[PDB]
């Protein structure tokens, strides 16, 4: 089971 | 099993209470 | 098994009490 | 087995009370 | 011209927290 | 011209917090 | 001109914080 | 499992 | 089980 | 003007 | 102008 | 003006 995020502005 | 994943992202005065007037009274006695 | 992530990031007076009156009473007696 | 992470990041004055008046009474007798 | 009278009288723990679980937060952060 | 006159008369453990769990909480940051 | 007059008369242990747990926080931090 | 997160701006 | 984080601005 | 009161128990 | 009060028990 | 005030237990 793999899950990450990002954010970028 | 219990995972969890989080990114709380807060731009301004979020959840303030900037310039407010607040009065509380949790029990108590006021005799004015 | 108990996993956590987190990345909190606050930018402004997030959750202040700038400028703010706050008067708080949890029992006690006031004879005024 | 319990995992933790953190990256709490705060920038300007978040939670602070810069200015503010707070006046708490927890118990207590005041005869004014 | 301005009058006042009272006869205040309270008997048992009356306005009382006896017991209570209280929990209060005006303001601040927490990161649990 | 003001006038005033009070009796106040208080038995038992008015107003008090006899045995409560109290936790408050006025700006501050706690990272737990 | 003002007047006043008070006979104010507590009893037991009013407005006392017996036995109780209390913790405040005005400000500041905590990395628990 | 693996996982993570980014954060950019 | 790898994780990770970052952070730029 | 004139008055009072009582209280008795 | 006259005001007074009691209290017995 | 008179007053006054008393209290008996």
């Amino acid at each position: 089971e793999v899950h990450h995020q990002k954010l970028v502005f | 099993e219990v995972h969890h994943q989080k990114l709380v992202f807060f731009a301004e005065d979020v959840g303030s209470n900037k310039g407010a007037i607040i009065g509380l009274m949790v029990g108590g006695v006021v005799i004015a």
